[PDB]
């Protein structure tokens, strides 16, 4: 396992969305439970999509409202961008058009997104969607992800949870895929 | 002296080379405390196991910043008749030697940030119940792929855009003259067939006194005058820090085939060449 190609990946999404769980569960294989803000934290796996080596260089963002002056110095010389929102979190969901699409056009207009949809094992969790239609609240479907994904320009629309893994490889294959 | 300012920070480059590749990491340990989040006793072990990685780490990124300065101190005294560039071309080829393994060793090897994101984000943890500003710049560092390609470039390109009266060219022509005489020193023509280790450094050799020779002939002022481009002085240091055995038919070579060593303006410690 040598060398790659370096294709730097930033992750923007607002917060408890699951950005820096996804990468630390798709480099690591491990899921941590406990919840603390990140400003800004990278991670890099060395990985092989279509028989081709990468070094797939992760720059993990903050979510919060806070550091929106500090968030786009890690945005120069981006190749892709992954725009996180759980499907569990509507509000997150709409924070995808409102903020982070004209975001992320305005500092890199040219660089490919990949809409990813996070929390996918909460979904189905009458836990999870009890608490939903307590707060009068209906989980973002896969249509409204995939027509937020065509509205935005986003390449692939995809959905995945840290948790389970369950389509978190296909999320970084896919992200590669756009830069190749 | 700020001419040897890159070759006393260059002293410690062995050191963080040895050091970044015998860098494991604490991917196992920072694992299942993550797995385990209520274990204190595993948060320890992970805790006291990250300490070690980042302290060498810092030593590793303060090391990139004091290698900047050099530079950047190298290329300063630039600007201030009789300019020793060799400096600039000979210590940009010893840290661009060492800049590719250092590159080489971090680009793969992804438990460098592992450690470092782990580090910064249970101090946040503990911020609830090494400098903070200093973790930010590093994680900017290893977030790159190329840290040291990344640093110098940005130190290089720093200097001549605070420095606009100077032309590119200037500092760019000692990077793309070595080019070229490398490529003459490793290319091997259509006529004859390839050389050897032991050859091309030979070669190498013969070529440097060859052109002298051929220089000082051909150029009016030649290679011993004080106002030369050769700066010989250097060319024969060379030369007697090879074997004795070796170097014996170039180095006589100069003592009676040139055209300017015997005439009254040479230096009498250039002449200081004797053999038994
Ligand atoms: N059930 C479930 N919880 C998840 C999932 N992904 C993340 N979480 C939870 O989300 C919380 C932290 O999310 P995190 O990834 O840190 O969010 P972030 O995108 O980094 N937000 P911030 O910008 O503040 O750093 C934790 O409670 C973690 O367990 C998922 O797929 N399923
Ligand atoms: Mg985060």
């Amino acid at each position: 396992g040598s060398a790659g190609q370096a294709i730097k990946c930033v992750v923007v999404g607002d917060g408890a969305v699951g950005k820096t769980c996804l990468l630390i569960s798709y480099t690591t294989n491990a899921f941590p439970g406990e919840y603390i803000p990140t400003v800004f934290d990278n991670y890099s796996a060395n990985v092989m999509v279509d028989g081709k080596p990468v070094n797939l260089g992760l720059w993990d963002t903050a979510g919060l409202e806070d550091y929106d002056r500090l968030r786009p110095l890690s945005y120069p010389q981006t190749d892709v961008f992954l725009i996180c929102f759980s499907l569990v979190s509507p509000a997150s969901f709409e924070n995808v058009r409102a903020k982070w699409y004209p975001e992320v056009r305005h500092h890199c207009p040219n660089t490919p997104i990949i809409l990813v949809g996070t929390k996918l094992d909460l979904r189905d969790d009458k836990d999870t969607i009890e608490k939903l239609k307590e707060k009068k609240l209906t989980p973002i479907t896969y249509p409204q992800g995939l027509a937020m994904a065509k509205e935005i320009g986003a390449v692939k629309y995809l959905e995945c949870s840290a948790l389970t893994q369950r389509g978190l490889k296909t999320v970084f294959d896919e992200a590669i895929r756009a830069v190749l | 002296e700020i001419y040897n300012q890159v070759n006393v920070v260059l002293k410690d480059a062995e050191g963080i080379l040895e050091d970044l590749q015998s860098y494991r990491g604490a991917g196992h340990e920072i694992r299942e405390a993550i797995q385990h989040p209520a274990d204190e006793k595993l948060q320890e072990k992970a805790w006291g196991a990250v300490v070690p990685l980042v302290g060498k780490l810092k030593k590793f990124y303060e090391f990139s910043q004091r290698l900047e300065a050099a530079l950047r101190g190298l290329l300063g005294a630039l600007t201030s008749h009789l300019e020793r560039e060799q400096a600039l071309a000979k210590q940009f080829a010893e840290i661009l030697h060492f800049t590719l393994r250092f590159d080489e060793l971090k680009m793969t090897n992804p438990a460098i940030q592992n450690d470092f994101s782990y580090y910064r984000r249970t101090l946040s943890r503990m911020r609830i119940n090494v400098n903070n500003e200093l973790a930010n710049r590093m994680s900017l560092f290893y977030a790159e792929a190329t840290p040291m390609l990344k640093t110098l470039s940005d130190a290089t390109t720093k200097f001549v855009s605070e420095n606009k009266n100077l032309p590119i060219e200037n500092t760019t022509d000692c990077l793309s003259t070595m080019a070229s005489v490398c490529r003459v020193m490793l290319e091997t023509p259509e006529y004859r067939s390839r050389f050897t280790n032991e050859e091309t450094v030979s070669f190498c050799l013969r070529v440097m006194v060859g052109v002298i020779i051929l220089y000082d002939h051909v150029h009016p002022v030649g290679a011993f005058a004080k106002t030369s481009k050769i700066d010989m002085k250097g060319c024969i240091k060379v030369l007697k820090d090879q074997p004795p055995n070796s170097v014996e038919g170039l180095l006589n070579a100069l003592r009676y085939t040139t055209k300017h060593l015997n005439d009254e303006t040479t230096s009498k410690q250039i002449k200081s060449m004797l053999q038994g």
